[PDB]
DNA sequence: ATATATATATATATATATATATATATATAT
DNA sequence: ATATATATATATATATATATATATATATAT
């Protein structure tokens, strides 16, 4: 979104390790300090003074400065990759032990750097942790939180760091040994280069190619070009969607089927399906039967249970009708 | 925020289908009808406008679901007629931006039941145009034609205001399709693609899809790099210390 | 130091990813996508998204704005890390 | 005994032609591919077996031939049985810049990976800008159009160059690569300290270089 | 460099676990069947913690193992999986695969779906012990789960105004029953989820919109004639 | 050896006479859900008939062996392929058991409503059955 | 029908032909602690009444396994039903399966 | 180890020539009857010593061999143009019974060039040549001096043999039948071969 | 500027080898 | 005279390697 942002804007145009160390006691004592006070508690404005002036403002100013620190380094170890490449090119083989000398100092400060990080980046972690732990005393310190979960990422990330740049520089520097073991190996004297860079400038006075060699492609046979169906389809465009009503007379009648049945389960009485369907199917006329059937069963069914089931003793296909209809059912007894 | 939401689908010239446009609901649709009726082939149009890969589109029968019948075929060919289909899918946006998307699809002559499909997509059609009309030429005594890209585009661009696409590969459809808000995901890479088909299919069958459940790692938790690259570098030190120790 | 306002715009989204960066550290595969988008913000097609995006992380390299790192295995086989030069005109305005 | 290998075949001659490698490797081979270091597993497959290679390909009169370098490939000779082809003047000078990235400690930073830019930027530093831009087009004279169109012509050679082995992509990357060390074939003509007319001279007769 | 990799899959499988549990939270009790809600269970696999411990500490001891010519560095991670924890007893799948997934964070997390069978408590849902509409609906919940899930992972990539579309279908939805489906359209109500569903009956009479489908032959080709219903009359 | 098999000489195909077209082999994929469980339970009553024949001639001269078929989930055949699967088996002197979750109403048959519950904390199916109806 | 433990498996409707995905063959939950039957009741061309059926258990132990044991019945009086057999009607509110 | 009828077959001196005419696409008829019957002899080894190299060495009913490559094949695979399988069909045809008393099996360019012109369509004939072409001189020019491409292409594969001479005059082998289409019983094969080629 | 050829990656189905669990007949301790 | 342990056969289903088809990027040539 801020591409908008910038655009309605209308805007345009000390490696020592003394010092990260101070930087990381000073940050270690501000943090305990302020992890303390928020252990302690207090009202609303104590919680304030205490974690979120002092706390933020600290940390966040010291972890970038820490940040600055090692962009830096990175800075120095960029001007250092040049100073070895210029001087590469001045002495050739006389320089081989100027630059392993330069990778020497280079990959011990990134590796003092580091471990200065490491002496202070677990017990930061700690303290953050406890303030963690001590943030929940109030319900207004969310912002605190924050703070809590951004510390943390910035200090880990710069520890991260801290590692990342020797692992790349751990690689430079094997390129580096491989370019003299590999570039300057077979041309001590480096006469071969300066005839290289010769025969470019006039190469075109004798035109020379390289030979290599050209084995046929096997030729194939082309699959058959695909076509697809045309027909110009012509029909019948449709007209205006007609509509269709649903028939609610089966909610009627489980309606008056549920009120004619809560009685039984108000009063407790035994229901007996048989002779419950019998009385109630004379109501209506056969076709109907079934549908009618059915549904007084779902009514029924989910009052109480039959506790006859549990006898073992399968119950009779009582006549509920002429026509013979049945019906399969125990007395609803336990409601 | 106010979600996007499908207006209607839209078959043209389908099996059955000559030209039928059903205006989808809000929370629920639903279609009835016998046996063979035609409400598979409704939801085959749907996701064909929806994931046009035929590497994917395999209209199995619900049973059966996900096992190999041996048939050889997609099931896709034969739910199309001779000549020219069209399967589109108007969207209204969260920017409140009608948006027709669409795939023309055609089948190749031969024996093999193979099909041709063609996406495209068409922004700013005012709202008075049904997608049933814009696809048909009104030739003869109220005897409506399919008409093809070629004219439909021809036909847009003489409209004001229409924009109208056609893409040449279906990653660029998709990577459309999730700028206006039609698709959760971004579907970058193929995997992307099969996933996105594997959720859709598994709702169509309905239920636990064992393709979904079987990986329900890749479905739910996302990839991540650092662990790879942390393990590259744990890589590369062994080998280096296997190249010493040699 | 020149920044045009699609280089401005451009340090500034870097700079923001860099603070919603979990490690701090950005491969120039994030650097593209981050170009392509302010690039299609701005609204203006000099050349194709690929050659400009090049043309201005190098420009901002040179101008002492971006640190380059080579890594292989990172996407893109290069790492990029604002200068604090350019830390302090991101934040100048951030 | 009869229904023996050695009667037709050395065993080792065998065993290489019955490697899993062998097939694409020499695919690759013929199709004009140097071998490097860098494939370590074909590279030291050719090691192993490269006499019984050497002498399988002599059948086809073409030398599988190892440069000082330790980069293998293949040279036919005028009766070769397999056809042989001539690198352009442009790829010429391509590989002839290569090589000397290769050697320049200047791009140590770089650390091999390459982008087509820096190749074009070596390019004209080192040669004629608008009269090597004549080979691209006879009318050129500073024209921009040209100036991209030589680009194109650089970038077209590079591909080449990479399917000859001489330049690998990055696992990801068509727009970066990694020199190989078959770029010195580029070199030759310079490896030996005298006249270069008579090394050119050399060259041709062994069969290394034809002319233009 | 071993330990770095160690701690790093550490956090991330700490991270995604507190993601997913917390997204537990965002489903309200489903009634399918005798299922009564649908949950994700996600935890870190003691079979993998060990392995991560021996990497974090232990990594000299093994060097047998690694550096030997033999295995590559995918099959020395499954044979040191084999060596520590040996009563897993993996299959007859070979050492490079299982080792390539051991390479894979989320594979040291077991991740699986519980129903709220009823008055069982919580137990592992497995297609072989689930009636067929109970399988649907946890299956469905288990879809919108992923969806929702889409939808949040790409907050970042697309802009501030664009909620995307969702939709899914239900090819015969007559297999479920009437609370099954009032359940699902509750379910996608809240969830703002459209669904296209298809039953030979109107199975959903009183909600969204339904459409019925007649199939005719006529003069030697088929046509389709499309009414829609209405809930009253 | 398959060779030395007789039915292996022979080529078998299910084909169904499908709307307007003529009989056309008969796809699963090709189908829809309703016409492909007709014609499996077709094809299945064929087998049953095809056992019976084959092993009668090492039966009881008076023994007919019981048929019987399943079909769960019922629910997917709309009410006129329900009813021409009951006039097929009917015809055959097949028995069906059909599992419908209440979706459909045969009314010729028997029919059974279950209900699960919970009774004195176990899980109890209550089941009532009717019969005789048409 | 067919009690036979290598072909039973009792997967669900969907996911009719799936590969397993799990071990369980859905069988050994469809039972109760205890001794369970599963029991036909035919009428033959010849009019005999043969009570076909099977007594299924939960074999105790690490897994989720059944052990079934088939028998036959012929002869039995028409007036006497299955779960007349396989039940006691002991004075308790609930009968009693009986091994 | 090597199968030892594949070690002999890869050792007979016939060899790298044969190796390299299939790798080459090219097809080996009866008229080779040193290479016929080498691959006669040897062909069930050759077929899984090139089947290492994801291709298939092919006996065609005719007799003729050739490489069919697969989609994975590690030989460097290439496609004839749209006017090379024309002109292949055109000369299956030519491979016809009248052939006898039309030409006895030699043929110059000017019956092929007549027989394309007369026989294919005027649309394809542009698409060859180009779209915005119509019968014209510079154009049909062009379109012969493709036609002439597509021969000695045709001629690398073994389907035509030029007489020898500089002059475009040659004779068509029995291969050519790979672009034939297939024979029913009472057809008339000149009536199918222009059935497919319309 | 765009049609076309080419290389690479992925999904999908086939076919074969193999380990697992169950059923059946026989052997041998109880 | 019995029931458990063995050997045999079988179906199940698990995994791998192969081959095909489709999509994609993109590098050439008119
Ligand atoms: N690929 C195909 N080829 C030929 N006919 C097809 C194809 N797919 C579907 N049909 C036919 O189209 C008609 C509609 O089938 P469809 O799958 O749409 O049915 P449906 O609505 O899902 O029905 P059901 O409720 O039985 O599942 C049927 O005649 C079916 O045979
Ligand atoms: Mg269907
Ligand atoms: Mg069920």
């Amino acid at each position: 979104e801020l591409v908008s942002w910038a655009r309605k804007n209308d805007f345009s145009i000390e490696f020592s390790t003394l010092r990260l160390s101070m930087q990381l006691s000073i940050v270690a004592n501000e943090l305990h300090r302020a992890a303390e006070a928020a252990e302690e508690g207090g009202d609303e404005f104590h919680w304030h003074r205490n974690v979120f002036a002092p706390l933020k403002y600290s940390v966040a100013e010291i972890f970038d400065s820490i940040d600055m620190s090692q962009r830096l380094m990175d800075e120095q170890q960029n001007f250092v990759k040049e100073d070895i490449a210029a001087l590469l090119n001045q002495d050739w083989q006389a320089a081989i032990a100027n630059c392993e000398q330069l990778l020497s100092e280079t990959s011990g400060t990134l590796r003092e750097l580091q471990d200065t990080l490491e002496a202070a980046g677990d017990k930061l972690q700690a303290n953050l942790l406890r303030i963690q732990d001590a943030n929940m005393g109030s319900g207004g310190s969310e912002l605190v939180d924050k703070l809590v979960f951004d510390l943390q990422s910035k200090l880990d990330r710069i520890i991260s760091w801290g590692q990342q740049a020797i692992d790349l520089w751990i690689g430079y520097d094997r390129h580096v040994h491989k370019f003299i073991r590999t570039a300057i190996d077979m041309d001590k004297n480096r006469i071969f280069s300066q005839r290289l860079r010769q025969s470019v400038q006039h190469y075109f006075d004798n035109p020379w190619t390289l030979t290599v060699a050209n084995a046929e492609r096997l030729l194939d046979m082309r699959d058959e070009e695909l076509a697809l169906r045309n027909e110009e389809v012509t029909g019948e465009l449709p007209l205006e969607l007609e509509y269709e009503e649903f028939s609610e007379i089966n909610d009627q009648l489980a309606a008056m089927i549920e009120k004619a049945l809560l009685v039984y389960q108000q009063e407790q009485r035994p229901l007996d399906l048989g002779a419950v369907l019998r009385d109630y199917l004379a109501q209506h006329p056969l076709p109907r039967h079934f549908d009618v059937a059915r549904i007084l069963v779902d009514q029924a069914v989910r009052l109480g249970v039959a506790e006859a089931d549990f006898s073992g003793l399968p119950a009779e296909w009582l006549a509920i009708n002429d026509y013979g209809a049945k019906v399969q059912a125990h007395v609803i007894d336990t409601y | 925020i106010e979600r996007g939401k499908f207006r209607s689908l839209t078959l043209v010239n389908w099996n059955g289908f000559f030209a039928r446009t059903f205006d989808l609901d809000e929370l629920v649709t639903t279609l009835s009808g016998g046996n063979g009726a035609g409400k598979s082939t409704t939801m085959a149009a749907f996701v064909t406008a929806l994931i046009p890969d035929l590497t994917l589109l395999h209209f199995r029968n619900t049973t059966e679901a996900g096992a190999t019948s041996g048939s050889r075929d997609k099931g896709l060919h034969g739910k199309l007629r001779a000549g020219v289909c069209y399967s589109t899918l108007d969207v209204i946006n969260s920017r409140h931006q009608r948006v027709v998307v669409g795939v023309r699809l055609q089948q190749v002559a031969g024996r093999d039941r193979k099909v041709d499909i063609k996406p495209f997509m068409i922004q700013g059609l005012p709202t008075a145009i049904q997608p049933t009309q814009l696809l048909t030429e009104n030739v003869g005594e109220r005897q409506a034609r399919v008409l093809p890209l070629n004219e439909l585009k021809d036909r847009l661009d003489e409209m004001e205001g229409v924009q109208f696409k056609q893409f040449n590969s279906i990653t660029d459809y998709h990577a459309q399709m999730f700028d206006l808000g039609v698709i959760p995901k971004r579907l970058r890479s193929a995997s992307d693609r099969s996933k996105f088909y594997r959720l859709i299919e598994a709702s169509l069958y309905g239920g636990i899809s064992s393709a979904i459940t079987r990986s329900l790692r890749d479905y739910l938790l996302p990839e991540n790099s650092g662990v790879r690259k942390a393990f590259q570098d744990m890589e590369a030190a062994l080998r280096e210390n296997r190249i010493t120790l040699e | 130091i020149s920044l045009p306002v699609e280089r401005l715009a451009f340090l500034m989204a870097i700079a923001v990813l860099n603070s919603e960066r979990l490690d701090g550290e950005m491969s120039e595969g994030e650097l593209i996508d981050a170009f392509r988008e302010v690039c299609k913000g701005f609204e203006q097609t000099a050349e194709s998204v690929a050659v400009r995006a090049n043309n201005a992380i190098n420009d901002m390299v040179r101008q002492k704005l971006l640190n380059r790192f080579t890594s292989e295995l990172a996407d893109g086989n290069a790492i990029y890390r604002l200068t604090p030069l350019g830390i302090s005109i991101s934040d100048y305005y951030i | 005994s009869s229904t023996h290998i050695e009667q037709f075949m050395p065993v080792k001659l065998a065993q290489a032609l019955a490697n899993s490698l062998f097939p694409e490797l020499d695919s690759q081979l013929r199709a004009g591919r140097h071998i490097g270091i860098d494939d370590l597993d074909n590279h030291a497959f050719l090691m192993d077996f490269q006499e019984q290679l050497e002498e399988f390909y002599a059948r086809y009169n073409v030398e599988l031939i190892r440069a000082p370098e330790g980069f293998f490939y293949l040279r036919p000779r005028s009766t070769t049985l397999i056809p042989r082809s001539v690198l352009s003047e442009l790829d010429m000078m391509v590989g002839k810049i290569l090589c000397y990235l290769y050697l320049s400690p200047e791009r140590l930073a770089n650390q091999g990976i390459f982008t087509s830019q820096e190749l074009y930027e070596e390019l004209i530093s080192l040669a004629d800008e608008g009269k090597l831009m004549k080979f691209v087009n006879q009318r050129s004279s500073g024209s921009d159009l040209d100036k991209q169109k030589l680009q194109e012509k650089v970038r077209t050679t590079l591909n080449r160059l990479r399917r000859l082995g001489m330049v690998y992509f990055l696992p990801n990357n068509n727009n970066k690569f990694t020199i190989t060390e078959a770029v010195f074939r580029f070199g030759a003509d310079v490896r030996s300290g005298d006249d270069p007319r008579e090394i050119q001279l050399r060259m041709i007769r062994d069969g290394e270089a034809m002319p233009v | 460099s071993s330990k770095s990799v160690a701690n790093i899959i550490r956090k991330t499988i700490q991270r995604e676990q507190n993601r997913i549990r917390m997204l537990n939270q965002g489903l309200q009790a489903v009634s399918f069947g005798q299922v009564r809600g649908v949950r994700l269970n996600v935890n870190v696999r003691e079979s993998h913690a060990i392995l991560l411990d021996v990497l974090s500490e232990q990594q000299e001891q093994h060097q047998d193992l690694f550096n030997s010519q033999r295995l590559t560095f995918s099959e020395a991670m499954a044979k040191l999986y084999q060596r520590l924890n040996p009563q897993v007893d993996m299959g007859q799948r070979l050492p490079q695969t299982i080792g390539e997934e051991l390479l894979d964070y989320r594979n040291y997390l077991e991740l699986d779906v519980e129903v709220n069978r009823g008055s069982d408590g919580w137990l592992k849902a497995e297609s072989g012990a689930l009636s067929t509409g109970e399988a649907i609906g946890t299956g469905m919940s288990i879809l919108v789960m992923v969806v929702q899930s889409w939808e949040e992972e790409s907050r970042r990539l697309r802009g501030k105004d664009i909620s995307p579309c969702r939709l899914l279908f239900l090819d015969q939805a007559a297999r479920l029953d009437a609370k099954s489906i009032a359940t699902l359209f509750e379910l996608c109500e809240r969830l703002q989820m459209q669904l296209i569903i298809a039953a030979p009956e109107n199975i959903s009479p009183e909600k969204g919109t339904t459409y019925k489908l007649v199939r005719k032959v006529f003069k030697n080709h088929e046509h389709v004639h499309v009414v829609g219903l209405r809930g009253f009359g």
